[PDB]
């Protein structure tokens, strides 16, 4: 919740290393990280009202980690583990954001309207299974 | 859009607005309850492995016989071979 | 108990599927086979000739 | 995520020593090893902006590293295991970038 205090409020392209733990359907308690590659779009520099609404989130960086969290929890709790660990990568990145693209793949950027923080990439690296019983038993399936 | 409600709330005595209320860890308070649950999953599990070998087994048991089919068109195929030159030696025999 | 029905009706629903799985599955398997046996006839009528 | 702190941003063609860790369709936990042949396309190095732009990212070979770490986890984990060992080198390439050729 609280760490880095640091007044240089960093605005250019990066990414937040985070991790965050989530239940599937099947009751499959898996925890799994992120990277979020974020920016901040600003249309008016020299606009003093839209370069001071940068600062109107005083935790920005946990206002979209903590946003982020519940809409993959949220949506992965209402699908299958199965399904999800094949095809995880689709429906992670397209729960957190967009309507569809051509149903069809959501899109790739999430805008938040309240500072002017936006998300473009969501990359994911390890799903891997909280409980330890679980992953032995998923070993027999690849055994 | 019956639908999903909307994502805004008015407190109308002071004029505070709650936005979105996002969810992170529904645990359950029990922890019987919770090993129970375990036993779902590791079901949930067991049973993509058995229709994962079903269908391993289902794609095997198919090539079983697509693949003695042709080969039975070979065997029936040799032994017409065997007729056209067994016919010419019934002949000389 | 209310969660112990569920995944009754859970395993219950997945062995529905792997059970209509086998039947369609093994369903064309026997098309296959017709079609394989067909297959025989048009050469072993052939061979039944030179026979 | 930091460890080489350099102020000369090396640009020209090289390589990322990387490696990452990943699970297949049929569950089988395997780790591989990446190249990743890089370089930056500056069609203008007057340009003061472009030029600028740069130095945009402030981990370029963690973003990119990161980003492709993704790419491959995620198609990976949706394709069997013998299908993938036999034919590695096709999809593992193909599912980091571009679309057909």
């Amino acid at each position: 919740p609280h760490a880095r205090r640091a007044l240089c409020l960093l605005l250019g392209p990066d990414f937040f290393t985070d991790v965050i733990t989530i239940e599937t359907a099947d009751h499959a308690r898996l925890q799994l990280q992120l990277a979020y590659n974020w920016h901040f779009e600003l249309k008016n520099r020299n606009d003093p009202a839209e370069a001071a609404k940068l600062f109107s989130v005083p935790d920005f960086v946990g206002d979209a980690c903590k946003a982020i969290a519940s809409r993959v929890r949220g949506a992965v709790a209402s699908v299958t583990f199965d399904d999800f660990h094949k095809n995880s990568a689709r429906i992670i990145r397209m729960a957190v954001f967009g309507f569809e693209m051509s149903l069809p793949k959501a899109r790739d950027q999430a805008v938040f309207p309240q500072n002017g923080l936006v998300v473009s990439s969501v990359d994911v690296q390890s799903v891997e299974p909280v409980d330890q019983r679980t992953r032995d038993a998923l070993q027999r399936s690849v055994q | 859009s019956l639908p999903k409600a909307r994502d805004q709330a008015v407190f109308p005595q002071n004029g505070l607005v709650v936005s979105s209320v996002d969810v992170q860890s529904v645990e359950p308070v029990d922890q019987r309850t919770r090993d129970a649950l375990q036993r779902s999953v590791q079901l949930a599990i067991e049973i993509t492995t058995n229709s994962q070998e079903a269908a391993a087994k289902h794609e095997a048991q198919r090539l079983e016989q697509e693949a003695r089919g042709r080969l039975e068109r070979q065997k029936i195929l040799d032994q017409s071979e065997a007729e056209k030159a067994r016919k010419e030696l019934l002949e000389l025999e």
